[PDB]
RNA sequence: AUGAUUUU
RNA sequence: GACCUGGCGGUGCUUCAUAUCCCUCUAGAGGAGCCUGUUCUGUAAUCGAUAAACCCCGAUCAACCUCACCACCUCUUGCUCAGCCUAUAUACCGCCAUCUUCAGCAAACCCUGAUGAAGGCUACAAAGUAAGCGCAAGUACCCACGUAAAGACGUUAGGUCAAGGUGUAGCCCAUGAGGUGGCAAGAAAUGGGCUACAUUUUCUACCCCAGAAAACUACGAUAGCCCUUAUGAAACUUAAGGGUCGAAGGUGGAUUUAGC
């Protein structure tokens, strides 16, 4: 019942994202440091890259969850621009008026 | 801004020193000096509890004991 | 949740304590579409096949 | 409830940013929002936890919606047993 | 021209309220905010939810009371309370405009987790504050 | 039959003389059927008046202090008054305040709107302390101040701690505690190697 | 804060159209909201998903989807035990049936909470007998099951069967006294028996062992006044204070449909002494009951005195919560009104008219004849119109009963101008009541003396053209005009040098 | 249109309403003003609004309603006034009794404003034109030019309202005494974002402390020096003062006008009236507004536009 | 998804499109045009697919001096309901299909010799019932505007009488 | 110097 | 044939434009290198804007994702009581552009033109009265100035079915969904911007009293090559730093931009 499948695939990848993330972190420890032998660095970088794609969090993107729209959206309220301005000049909004000075 | 929420009434000594958490791990070496940064990371950590910070040392050695092999190639001993 | 926001309204509507606007224009054009003889072709039923 | 109370006015803050004003190919033209925050500090001194407590209690139920409110609180301590003198 | 939340003119027949009358330009100058909450606070958090939370609020009371609100609602948080306040109308009977009270107040605390009380001012009909 | 009419308002019920507290207990929106108060709002029309308070929206929009009327706060106070203990007279000044407790401690609590009320930021917890108040000699004050770095300001001296590690308040401060303990302990204590100064 | 008057009960809205103007419509609207909340918390236990989102720190366990389902799908005895708290009695019966049959040992406690089960919500029989080692906890229970199934004479019956092998106590003396219909000394000895059985066995009688004891003894309208006495005697030697459910028994066994009831009035001055000045606290399930039978006793005495003790009583600390039930504050106010209407003040009475009503609760039709009566006997008929506004607005408008009480005292005497012409009014406005009254789907009532009233209220004010109205109503009802009326329309009449209109009401008249 | 028995209803709302309000705030009802009804309607129920006839007004309903004339017309339809059928009867009649006293007075023989236009209209309550306005005006002119009698005099202040002519005159800071017993002035400037807090003794060896430092360390550019020395020069008592001033905010030049206009008003108290007027005539006593522009979006700059394409 | 839902008069409002540039200089027919229809005539607050009685909304709070409980009616006595509902939408619909029968003039689509009605009363209590109006000539006359161009306007001349010789017109 | 045809 | 209204006139007169039409004032673009859009060319490889009113524009932004494109493969009541970034912006709602750096648009009446389209003013006044929108007035920033904001009715079937929704038309084993991999470049031209061609300059201390460099080791790439670092699972590609080299450029053709 979401907007599109964009959105959907987005929640799918934040789902699997937030899933697998301590694993991450653990093994890329592993690999950002140069205590380590390197060869089990190189271990670490093979698990890693083995690990689910979708788990990579950098393939999250801040859409609208209102129109899933991918770009134009502020990061305070989670909503795109269009939407943002929509609910501004009907005053929905608490505290947000035109800026004027 | 608090109530209602207790983190199993652990003391700020259990949450910051986990060096008792290391006995397994070597004193001495590499090792030792990874799981060093591990734990200043935790105790610094606000945002997790006792429960979880004791689950990544037992990951770390989980992890060394499964790739004791590969520290004996690099002449190191784990455990 | 939309999966929430969209299921919680749909048994409301059902249950006779909401009433959708938008639902109930989508239903009557798909009605008129109906007599007026455009009606959603049945999976498996390929006109162009 | 007989409690020293000093009330002044902090700076505003003014949070500004701009927008898009249409939907397409419109990149000149600008809608332009902002939010302002006023600030009010009211500094209460010498009194105890229990006067404290009822008096913050007091406030914060009849805070209108809206408002947020930040107490910052000062206690005084004396010294612990074992910094009391130098054992070591 | 601009063209947002702006009631353009017409015959001269046509009735408008004193929130839809106004231009977003007078927000903050002739008219308040039909929402207040501490969300939007330098410092504070949580403003996406309390958005997100609004506007299914007022979809749900526009569904759950079809033909009985006049003007927009009015949202107060304060602490974990929510107050909703509306505008109706008199065609409904009591003993509906009561249940439908009961009904959307129980359910709203269950699903938001906040204790959320409603109130209802009912008027003889829609005020029109000028025809446009 | 006709449709059901509406009674008065209960405001022609009320007299001039009445508990308005009574009236209004609690924080309440503001009710035109229940506010003896010919109160208009709203911006007038051209040849207009502002808005009457019957189905006036604005009115509605303005977190109303009907409850908080200076009588029913005198009452209100004195009720609580019963609740309230005494400060200490002999603290009278903060000259006094500062020789009695050395130790100040600063929290902060945060109210919000909403169904959660936490905040990280109610973690933080600050002591400062005067290093003239501990019992330091030449050696303890030189090696303290060198362990704390930029924690202590030389021009007030005042030795300020901040932590903020710990999960909760209470672990913040009984970790503020241990780390001046510590201090003051190490600082005391004279090391060999102390001696390539 | 203090109670306010002019505002209505605050689970109501404060909205003019919404606030409710009779009882009936306060218990409708309450009702309807009830009815909300059931329908809001259904949808809820059958959609428990839509509300499995936890959004609130610290945790609100109430605001959380409910289930009362048995989970443990597992024939075993922890399952048993879980479907007995679910409170589950036939899948509970059933899975013990299975569990007998499957072979594996059911524990002693388990089976005494199944028949406990049972026995407040046959099986329970069969169970029973099906019981290995049947204790002292199963055979009580069992006995209180059939005292509440109205099975007394079975539960005699296993009482005699635990002999051969508190609560137990109460089920017995209700069993003995209801059972069999012999005479009241008959089961008084039953019950000294029992009491003997009782410091046979060392159990120390109750409260509620007292109470039922006095509403059985209740049950014996004069026989038992006396031993009333004697339990309550038996109260204060044993230590046991009192409660209202006690008191309610006293006064309602003693109190009985006589006429001189000295001994009524000397019980309820004893009670009303004994707890004054002092708080309550629930203790029995009828102590609700206490002060709607106080304000009846009152209003039989007609004693104020003894009522204002009554409502004191009520009104000290948190005793007021004890008011009791709808149907017990509508009787406990409308008798206390009714009372201070007779025996107090005008002054006064509108001062406690205006405190309690509409505050208090909504007046009956009755109530305000009641109210109308006092004012007359005070001779303030000034207030007679306000009275007529005020039972418009409590919706007494269409009773038909008040309107001809009120027609009949405005228009029983001539009243200086002012008033007059406001009693018109009053008479008008009465007037257009009946031209609209939502009887008029079946009939329409226009009394004679109501037409006589209205047009003598009309002539005296100088409305001749509405008297002339009122003759034409009078000949379209078939109804007499009286002889007084007529004569003040021939002195109109004359007034005007109308021969026409004296002409007309000679025609009239024969 | 709001009729007279609506005006007396709306009265004795505001009486019963302006009571209850009193016994709200427990105050003496008789003793009531409409500033304390104001303060009541401010606290009880605050507004935020910049427009102020947006928030809750609660006056007399006479200021609050506008003013509507009687009907001409009775029962029997025959109006009132004798130029009824004019329109305007008002300013006609108005203009009637003024050209009569002309007549009259034919037969005989700084701060006072004509009455503007929109209270000219609210007197005659009846809408009037410009033009009309401007006959009016020449009428009361013409008769005052004439010899005016009594009523004359009178009926011409009738249409007249007070002026406040505000003085020019720059204001004096009360002069001070030290520990020491030097007399000595205090006052501040402001700059673009800049603010300068000066301390002028009335007997000094000529020193500038600028912030405890030297004015000529302080700024090297010789610019902002000769602005300094310009309030003192001006007055011909160039190094018989001495100064200690505190400047923050802004760049050099600002700082240095900030400077020059806190000493120049501090300088004032010692100087002479004459002194202070030549002073203020020279611009040296006068805050000057310019201050940086806004950007605007959709620009490169305050007033610099992006580069415009004919095609 | 539910947030991307807009109200009934935001749905019509478009799917309408009486504004735009179409209908601005004759650049529609107005053989297509569709009538906007009110989707909350016919329902009633209360009534869903799954039949439910709902105390004090769907049926009467009390019945028989007793108050009722949540009900669900059968699976028969639901599809009556729904035929009842469709059958009284056909009986609407077929109502608004009928068309009335309209007196023709001098041809069948000309204007003139059609009968307006008796005048309408004037504000001063005075009536015309005895006069008749009916109409001569309909003519569309357009003059150039600077902004719009072509600029519409109706002219019309009429005739009023009341059958006793007293009669004019004007246009 | 020029501005393809039909589009109220 | 004679007219009503509007437009237009290399149409007359008068007053005019105040960053503004000309003579004037300052700094720029167009020629150099680089960054970034667009047009044409090429590949299997999106779409839209594309006179004023497009061209660092949808994007306050593309290694995977975004992605809607292409190649291959996989699935059929499919996250959804389906779905479709599929054709129609010449069906629209919704946000807008421009005249507007305007001041007009007018309901409802009355009068004139013999009751035609149409028109409705002269103040020492000769048919106009006018609700309402806009202007104005208020409001925001540092004032009453200035700048913001606002700016009606309409013109350009102006832009947006790809923010979202929606009428009509089209598919339902695919014009729907998912996975892997891959292109997003330059023959050439052009818009905008950045850096320079230096002596009012370049380097250093300093933030305004100095010492050096200054024509083939002078100025000048943020260009090219190598290395390191930061984020990222993935950096020949993104960014930063260091090392190496020191190119065209020597004040710019026709033309053109902004500023009180
Ligand atoms: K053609
Ligand atoms: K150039
Ligand atoms: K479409
Ligand atoms: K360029
Ligand atoms: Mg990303
Ligand atoms: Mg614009
Ligand atoms: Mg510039
Ligand atoms: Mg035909
Ligand atoms: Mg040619
Ligand atoms: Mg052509
Ligand atoms: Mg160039
Ligand atoms: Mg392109
Ligand atoms: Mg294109
Ligand atoms: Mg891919
Ligand atoms: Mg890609
Ligand atoms: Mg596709
Ligand atoms: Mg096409
Ligand atoms: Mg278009
Ligand atoms: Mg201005
Ligand atoms: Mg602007
Ligand atoms: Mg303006
Ligand atoms: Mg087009
Ligand atoms: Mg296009
Ligand atoms: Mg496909
Ligand atoms: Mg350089
Ligand atoms: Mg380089
Ligand atoms: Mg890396
Ligand atoms: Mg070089």
């Amino acid at each position: 019942h979401y907007v599109d499948w964009r959105m959907w695939r987005d929640v799918k990848r934040r789902k699997m994202a937030y899933e697998y993330a301590d694993e991450r972190l653990r093994i890329n420890s592993l690999r950002k440091n140069t205590i380590l032998p390197k060869i089990l660095q190189d271990v670490a970088d093979e698990e890693i890259a083995a690990l689910p794609r979708d788990s990579c969090p950098v393939r999250i993107r801040n859409r609208c969850v209102m129109t899933s729209r991918p770009r134009g959206v502020k990061r305070r309220w989670r909503l795109s621009r269009i939407v943002f301005r929509h609910l501004a000049d009907h005053g929905q909004l608490s505290g947000i008026q035109r800026a004027t000075w | 801004n608090e109530a209602g929420f207790d983190d199993d009434g652990s003391e700020f000594h259990e949450h910051i020193f986990l060096e008792k958490h290391l006995e397994s791990f070597p004193k001495q070496g590499p090792i030792r000096h990874f799981m060093e940064l591990v734990t200043c990371g935790l105790s610094k950590n606000p945002y997790l509890s006792v429960k979880q910070k004791v689950e990544h040392i037992e990951w770390f050695r989980n992890y060394f004991n499964e790739k004791k092999d590969i520290l004996k190639e690099s002449n190191i001993q784990f455990n | 949740n939309h999966h929430t926001y969209a299921e919680l309204m749909q048994t409301l509507r059902f249950l006779g304590l909401y009433r959708d606007e938008h639902q109930d224009f989508m239903d009557e054009q798909k009605r008129l579409k109906k007599l007026r003889g455009k009606e959603k072709p049945k999976k498996g039923e390929g006109k162009r096949a | 409830l007989g409690i020293s109370i000093k009330v002044h006015e902090p700076p505003r803050k003014i949070e500004r940013f701009t927008l898009l004003q249409s939907v397409h190919i419109y990149k000149k033209h600008r809608v332009q929002y902002e939010m302002r925050t006023l600030y009010r500090c009211l500094e209460l001194e010498h009194l105890t936890g229990s006067t404290a407590d009822v008096y913050l209690e007091y406030i914060q139920r009849n805070l209108p919606e809206g408002v947020a409110m930040e107490v910052t609180k000062t206690q005084l301590e004396q010294l612990p047993e074992h910094i009391k003198e130098p054992i070591w | 021209k601009n063209r947002a939340a702006r009631v353009r003119v017409s015959k001269g027949d046509k009735p408008v309220t004193y929130e839809e009358a106004h231009a977003p330009h007078y927000i903050a100058h002739r008219k308040g905010w039909l929402s207040l909450h501490t969300g939007n606070l330098d410092g504070e958090d949580h403003a996406a939810e309390r958005t997100v939370e609004d506007v299914f609020l007022r979809k749900f009371m526009w569904g759950t009371f079809p033909g009985c609100l006049a003007d927009q609602l009015v949202l107060k948080r304060r602490g974990n309370q929510l107050e909703i306040c509306a505008v109706v109308l008199r065609q409904l009977s009591p003993h509906k405009y009561y249940f439908l009270v009961g009904y959307s107040e129980t359910l709203l605390s269950y699903f938001y987790k906040c204790p959320v009380r409603l109130h209802l001012q009912t008027v003889p009909s829609k005020v029109v504050y000028k025809y446009l | 039959p006709p449709r059901r009419k509406a009674l008065p308002p209960r405001t022609e019920k009320m007299a001039v003389d009445q508990d308005w507290p009574s009236v209004y207990p609690v924080a309440a929106p503001f009710k035109p059927s229940a506010v003896p108060l010919p109160v208009r709002m709203g911006y007038p029309v051209k040849k207009g008046v502002p808005m009457a308070k019957e189905g006036n929206l604005e009115l509605l929009k303005i977190p109303n202090f009907l409850h908080l009327t200076p009588v029913a706060i005198k009452k209100h106070c004195e009720a609580l008054k019963d609740f309230c203990t005494e400060w200490p007279a002999a603290l009278d000044s903060d000259e006094k305040c500062e020789k009695h407790f050395p130790i100040e401690i600063d929290s902060t609590d945060y109210v919000s709107s909403g169904p959660s009320v936490r905040n990280p930021r109610a973690r933080v917890v600050v002591l400062r302390v005067k290093l003239s108040s501990l019992n330091l000699d030449d050696h303890a004050k030189k090696k303290l101040i060198k362990l704390v770095g930029e924690r202590y300001c030389k021009t007030t001296d005042v030795l300020t701690i901040k932590t903020d590690r710990c999960p909760l308040r209470r672990q913040n401060y009984d970790y503020a505690v241990y780390l001046l303990t510590v201090l003051y302990h190490e600082s005391w204590n004279t090391e060999e190697w102390e001696k390539s100064k | 804060v203090n109670r306010d008057t002019t505002a209505v009960p605050y689970v109501f809205q404060d909205d003019p159209y919404l606030m409710p103007a009779s009882s009936l419509e306060s218990r409708s609207f309450l009702l309807a909201k009830k009815s909300g909340e059931n329908v809001a918390k259904f949808i809820i236990n059958s959609y428990p998903k839509y509300f499995q989102k936890d959004i609130a720190e610290p945790h609100i366990p109430c605001l959380m989807p409910e289930y009362f389902e048995p989970q443990i799908k597992d024939i075993s005895e922890a399952a048993l035990k879980e479907r007995i708290e679910l409170r589950k009695v036939k899948a509970s019966v059933d899975m013990f049936d299975q569990l007998l049959q499957a072979g594996t040992t059911v524990s002693l406690e388990t089976t005494n909470s199944l028949l406990d089960l049972l026995c407040y919500y046959n099986n329970a029989e069969r169970i029973f007998s099906l019981m290995p080692e049947k204790n002292e906890h199963s055979y009580c229970t069992m006995i209180r099951g059939m005292v509440k199934h109205r099975a007394y004479e079975q539960a005699l019956n296993l009482y005699t069967e635990l002999l051969n092998n508190v609560y137990t106590f109460n089920a017995l003396i209700e069993a003995t006294v209801c059972a069999i219909n012999e005479k009241f000394e008959e089961k008084w000895s039953k019950i000294l028996e029992l009491l003997r059985h009782m410091v046979a066995q060392k159990v120390k009688p109750n409260l509620q062992t007292f109470n039922t004891i006095l509403k059985c003894l209740r049950r014996f309208h004069v026989f038992a006044r006396s031993p009333a006495l004697q339990v309550l005697r038996e109260m204060k030697a044993i230590g046991i204070e009192p409660s209202l459910a006690t008191y309610h028994h006293i006064i309602r066994l003693f109190d009985q449909p006589g006429d001189p009831l000295k001994r009524s009035s000397f019980i309820i001055y004893d009670i009303m002494n004994e707890l004054m000045g002092k708080r309550f606290s629930p203790k029995d399930p009828d102590d609700d009951k206490f002060f709607q039978s106080a304000m009846s006793i009152c209003s039989s005495l007609r004693d104020l005195e003894l009522a204002y003790q009554v409502h004191g009583l009520l009104k000290t600390g948190d005793n007021w919560k004890f008011i009791g039930p709808d149907q017990h504050r509508n009787f406990y106010y409308s008798k206390f009104f009714d009372l201070i209407c007779l025996m107090e003040q005008i002054d006064v009475t509108l001062k406690w008219y205006e405190d309690l009503i509409p505050s208090a609760y909504f007046p009956h039709s009755q109530t305000m004849i009641h109210l109308l009566q006092a004012l007359d006997v005070a001779n303030r008929l000034e207030v007679i119109p306000k009275i007529w506004k005020d039972s418009k607005e409590y919706g007494h408008t269409f009773r038909s009963d008040l309107r001809e009480e009120i027609l009949m005292l405005m228009a029983r005497d001539k009243h200086p101008p002012e008033l007059q012409v406001a009693f018109a009014d009053c008479a008008a406005d009465i007037k257009s009541a009946y031209e609209s009254q939502p009887i008029r789907q079946t009939a329409q009532d226009w009394p004679a003396t109501s037409l006589n009233c209205i047009a003598i209220l009309f002539l005296r004010a100088g409305r001749t053209q509405e008297a002339w109205k009122m003759l034409g109503l009078f000949r379209k009802h078939n109804k007499i005009p009286r002889s007084e009326l007529l004569n003040e329309l021939m002195d109109s009449a004359k007034v005007s040098n109308s021969p026409s209109q004296a002409i007309e009401v000679v025609e009239l008249a024969s | 249109t709001y009729t007279e028995d609506f005006i007396k209803k709306q009265i004795e709302e505001f009486n019963i309403g302006k009571r209850h309000l009193a016994n709200m705030m427990g105050e003496d009802p008789e003793t009531f003003t409409q500033e304390d009804i104001d303060r009541a309607i401010a606290y009880l129920f605050p507004s935020g609004l910049f427009e102020k006839r947006a928030r809750p007004v609660m006056k007399h309903p006479e200021q609050i309603f506008p003013r509507q004339r009687a009907i001409q017309w009775g029962e029997d339809g025959r109006p009132f006034h004798y130029l009824f059928y004019t329109g305007k009867q008002s300013y006609y009649s108005l203009m009637h009794d003024v050209y009569g006293m002309l007549l009259n007075l034919e037969k005989h023989q700084i701060g006072s404003r004509w009455l503007i236009k929109e209270e000219l209209e609210e007197m005659l309550v009846e809408k009037l034109s410009d033009l009309d306005y401007m006959q009016f005006i020449r009428l009361l002119e013409k008769l005052l030019t004439s010899q005016c009698g009594a009523a004359e005099e009178e009926f011409v202040q009738r249409f007249r309202r007070s002026v406040t002519l505000e003085s020019k005159k720059q204001l004096i800071e009360p002069v001070q005494y030290d520990e020491q017993g030097m007399a000595f002035s205090k006052s501040e400037g402001k700059r673009k974002t800049a603010k300068a807090e000066a301390i002028v003794y009335k007997h000094g060896s000529g020193r500038i402390k600028v912030n405890g430092i030297d004015y000529q360390l302080y700024f090297p550019i010789t610019q902002d020096r000769e602005q300094l020395m310009f309030p003192f020069h001006f007055v011909d008592r160039l190094g018989k003062h001495d100064v200690t001033c505190t400047v923050s905010g802004g760049g050099r030049s600002a700082q240095a006008g900030a400077i020059r206009l806190a000493m120049a008003k501090a300088l004032c108290s010692f100087v002479t009236e004459d002194e202070v007027e030549w002073m203020r005539q020279a611009g040296l006593l006068t805050t000057d507004p310019r201050v940086r522009e806004r950007k605007k979006p959709g620009q490169e700059g305050a007033r610099r536009k992006f580069t415009w394409k004919k095609r | 998804s539910f947030f991307t839902k807009l109200t009934a008069d935001e749905l019509w409002k478009g799917a309408l499109a009486e504004t735009g540039a179409g209908a601005k200089k004759g650049r529609g027919k107005r053989t297509k045009k569709k009538k906007r229809k009110d989707l909350n005539r016919g329902q009633i607050i209360g009534e869903g697919r799954y039949g439910f009685l709902w105390p004090g909304l769907n049926v009467p709070l009390m019945k028989n001096g007793a108050v009722q409980t949540i009900a669900q009616r059968s699976k028969e006595e639901q599809e009556k309901v729904e035929a009842d509902m469709i059958q009284q939408r056909e009986e609407w619909d077929r109502k608004k299909k009928m068309k009335v029968k309209r007196e023709r003039g001098w041809s069948g689509n000309s204007w003139g010799g059609i009968s307006l009605g008796p005048p309408d009363p004037g504000p001063c209590g005075e009536t015309y019932e005895d006069f008749d109006t009916r109409i001569l000539e309909v003519r569309n006359v357009f003059t150039m505007t600077a902004k719009e161009g072509r600029k519409k306007s109706i002219r019309v001349l009429v005739a009023v009488g009341n059958g006793k010789g007293a009669a004019g017109f004007s246009i």
